């Protein structure tokens, strides 16, 4: 309401729209809104960090794009666009009579997809993908020192890498290390779900020395399993995301398991004065809490890097990566082997309407034989850059196997991250 | 036979190391750490039990040679907690010495001053180290155990205390200064923004302390969050590797995190909780769960207090209308062994 | 007895089975056992 009074005052040319927070009408303007014209307070920044990449079961956004809240949202009819604009923001930025008349417009495009681009009170700021990329470098609220850069070991002195992988899953980390041609001395992997154990056992030919639960692992185990050169892991994002209908908590269950990664990182870290190269990668999902993100950054003593897989693969897989791997910041390059269109990842005889996929109306992405159908499991493997037929090991159901594929890291993203480790360890 | 040794050594010209000075046994498991002589196996066990046991007022609980609390002689050095017994002083130092010592009332003990002529009892050199080595080789499952510091080598103790100020307690334990404006303890309420650089800027620390709040919630942040923040800032306040100086840490719980979060905490602090109750009239008034490395923290444990009774206590104390008080007296005596490591003074 | 305690410590994943002599439990592991997994001390070789 105060929002609406302030925008009323702005249309009289008495107040600048850039001097007011367009999300909630706050006067405490610190930032500028990245997509559209207006200011941006810090509470709306925290709400924007939490809510922007949240999507309903629909596939469209959980909340409004402008204020990350709202009451009733207006979903976009344009293809592959999932944005929603609540009625209260369109009462301001387009007018109090144009929302009602725009609902009646049956082919309705949203204002990020509006072919014209310019409107009266609302105009779209031009370099908005650049500002969306800069907005996560704008997260300097958590200020830290940069990760310590170790000088490279000569090529004749290099040795096979040793990896402690927590929350292994289907052994994406070891696979990506074998794709890069790095010699792996040993790969210790703690994991609980039998199916993922079985996927890793078969696809990596008994090389992985498997363990039990992460919680059972003691520092004595860490010491006695040799010095580790690379510790990798990712917290469960089944409960942490808004996509699961059963959100009883937020950091019950998953939160604990993050601290298990934290502890075994301090157990596997070499002492001060031991200047041997040691590296670590944590992974989490972007649709997370702010104070959650703060606590993670503070425990791991680092600024997260957001990496979206759209730059290299055929999915929208935006994930945080904490770590000290060299060149974690540097921009993503997609090789010619990587498929940037969904249609290339399809089987023959199938034609996709989408160019990128959202796997958790249009819930089933494929029009084959004038019929709506789910991606096949081997295609979901192709979307994330896995080798073909990667998960067809054991007699498991399709729902379980899709669920086994959907938790996994995106393979070309993890190749992009792990690639400068070749400079430090031996090759095949 | 405690009395027989005076014949055995003098007339039979026999080494003190071949007999047990603590009781008069002739079969010795090993040698006595503090003084010249052997020691037999039950006395060895008795000694290791009693080792760092003190009394509530401040002084050592048992007799420093033989671990007899029945009779006690208090030493007259304000920087010495060593208390003895009569049977030893007359048995080991000659027939009429304990009564003379008792009549002196300004008597420094053997470890204080050796200048006084001694009949048979000889003080081992370096004995602090010998004590440490004895505990190492002779304790079953030995623990994090630091050599005791000579009294002139005792510096003031540097305390970090998270979520609870312990200035009042340790000052009343004479460990902290009442006359200083530069505080020798750094209390922090909110640690949320704290970085490793910040804990390092605040200086090195000797003791780290952190505790969950009582039942009246100052804030709604869950009790696991305090534990994890403690673990982090604890890993920050650790001394740089290669440090011989004694570093300690003590986490305290006022029954406020459940069994699941308790299991998580037991894992992350790498030992099982020590429950230390307040029992009045036989009745369980209060209790507190601890984790620490402080000597003889684990022999204060009470295995009589069951988990169901602690759940009943938590239920009864949550549903009362009284404001929550910090249970000072339960963890107060759990800092007494640091007397033997750090500089005391009390006016 | 001692070797049974040793194997108990191995099944906890605190010790490798290849660092212990599975025949008699000796810590003096020079050889590996030829048929099965584990070390092999020289007395057990004889
Ligand atoms: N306590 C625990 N210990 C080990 N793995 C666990 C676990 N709890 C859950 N997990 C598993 O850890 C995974 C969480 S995320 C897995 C992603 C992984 N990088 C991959 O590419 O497969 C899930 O497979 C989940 O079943
Ligand atoms: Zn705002
Ligand atoms: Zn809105
Ligand atoms: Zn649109
Ligand atoms: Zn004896
Ligand atoms: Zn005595
Ligand atoms: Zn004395
Ligand atoms: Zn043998």
């Amino acid at each position: 309401r105060t929002r609406e009074r302030l925008v009323y005052e702005v249309r009289q040319k008495c107040r600048n729209i850039e001097d007011i927070c367009i999300s909630c009408g706050s006067l405490n303007v610190t930032l500028e809104h990245p997509l559209f014209v207006g200011g941006m307070c810090q509470n709306c920044k925290n709400c924007f960090l939490e809510c922007a990449y949240q999507y309903d079961d629909d596939g469209y956004q959980s909340y409004c794009t402008i204020c990350c809240g709202g009451r009733e949202v207006l979903m976009c009819g344009n293809n592959n666009c999932c944005r929603c604009f609540c009625v209260e923001c369109v009462d301001l930025l387009v007018g109090p009579g144009a929302a009602q008349a725009a609902i009646k417009e049956d082919p309705w495009n949203c204002y990020m997809c509006g072919h014209k681009g310019t409107y009266g009170l609302l105009r779209r700021r031009e370099d908005w993908p650049s500002r969306l990329q800069m907005f996560f470098a704008n997260n300097h609220d958590q200020e830290f020192d940069p990760p310590k850069v170790y000088p490279p070991v000569p090529a004749e002195k290099r040795k096979p890498i040793r990896v402690l992988s927590l929350f292994d899953g289907i052994a994406t980390g070891l696979l990506v290390l074998k794709d890069l041609g790095i010699q792996v001395d040993r790969y210790i992997a703690s994991e609980v779900c039998e199916d993922s154990i079985t996927v890793g056992m078969v696809r990596h030919q008994g090389k992985i020395m498997y363990v039990g639960d992460v919680r059972s692992v003691t520092q004595k185990h860490i010491q006695e399993w040799g010095p580790f050169d690379l510790v990798i892991g990712g917290s469960p994002c089944n409960d942490l995301s808004i996509v699961n209908p059963a959100r009883k908590g937020l950091y019950e269950g998953t939160g604990r398991l993050f601290f298990e990664f934290y502890r075994l990182l301090h157990d596997a870290r070499p002492k001060e004065g031991d200047d041997r190269p040691f590296f670590w990668l944590f992974e989490n999902v972007v649709a997370m809490g702010v104070s959650d993100k703060r606590d993670i950054s503070r425990f791991l003593e680092s600024n997260p890097v957001m990496i979206d897989a759209k730059e290299v693969s055929a999915a929208h897989r935006a994930r945080y990566f904490w770590g000290n791997l060299p060149g974690m910041n540097r921009p993503l390059a997609s090789t010619v082997n990587d498929k940037l269109e969904l249609q290339e990842c399809l089987e023959h005889g199938r034609i996709a309407k989408f160019s990128k996929v959202r796997t958790i109306d249009q819930h089933f992405p494929v029009f084959m034989n004038e019929k709506e159908d789910i991606l096949w499991c081997t295609e979901m493997e192709r979307v994330f850059g896995f080798p073909v037929h990667y998960t067809d090991v054991s007699n498991m159901s399709r729902l379980a196997r899709q669920r086994l594929l959907g938790r996994s890291w995106s393979v070309p993203v993890i190749r992009h991250l792990f690639a400068p480790l070749k400079e430090y360890f031996a090759c095949v | 036979g405690r009395d027989l040794i005076a014949y055995e050594v003098k007339a039979n010209q026999r080494n003190i190391e071949d007999i047990c000075i603590c009781c008069g046994s002739l079969q010795v498991h090993t040698q006595h750490p503090l003084f010249e002589g052997g020691i037999c196996a039950p006395c060895k066990d008795k000694f290791l039990d009693a080792l760092f046991l003190y009394d509530d007022d401040g002084y050592q609980s048992y007799c420093s040679i033989c671990c007899s609390g029945e009779t006690l002689l208090i030493c007259g050095n304000p920087d010495c907690t060593r208390c003895y017994c009569f049977e030893c002083v007359d048995s080991l130092v000659g027939p009429g010495t304990s009564g003379k010592v008792h009549a002196m009332s300004n008597w420094v003990c053997y470890l204080c001053l050796p200048s006084s002529r001694s009949g048979l009892l000889q003080r081992r050199r370096k004995w602090r180290s010998q004590l440490k080595a004895f505990y190492d080789r002779e304790s079953e499952n030995p623990l994090e155990m630091f050599e005791t510091v000579p009294v002139w080598r005792r510096q003031p103790v540097r305390v970090l205390s998270l979520f609870e100020d312990i200035k009042k307690e340790l000052t009343s334990l004479g460990f902290l200064e009442s006359g200083s404006d530069p505080g020798q303890l750094k209390h922090v309420v909110d640690v949320t923004d704290t970085v490793r650089k910040d804990v390092e800027e605040w200086g090195p620390f000797d003791l780290v302390y952190g505790a969950t709040p009582p039942l009246g919630h100052t804030c709604d942040r869950p009790p696991s969050w305090y534990l994890f923040q403690f673990h982090r800032l604890l890993q920050y306040a650790r001394p740089k590797p290669g440090s011989p100086g004694p570093f300690f840490w003590m986490f305290v719980d006022n029954l406020v995190l459940n069994k699941e979060d308790l299991d998580v905490a037991s894992r992350f602090l790498e030992m099982e909780p020590v429950t230390i109750p307040d029992v009045h009239g036989g009745s369980l008034q209060n209790a507190v769960r601890v984790w620490s490395n402080i000597p003889a923290i684990r022999s204060r444990h009470w295995a009589l207090v069951s988990e169901e009774e602690l759940s009943l206590l938590a239920q009864n104390k949550q549903s009362s209308k009284l404001a929550a008080k910090w249970p000072t007296k339960l963890v107060k005596n759990c800092f007494l062994p640091l007397r033997e490591y750090f500089k005391y003074f009390s006016t």
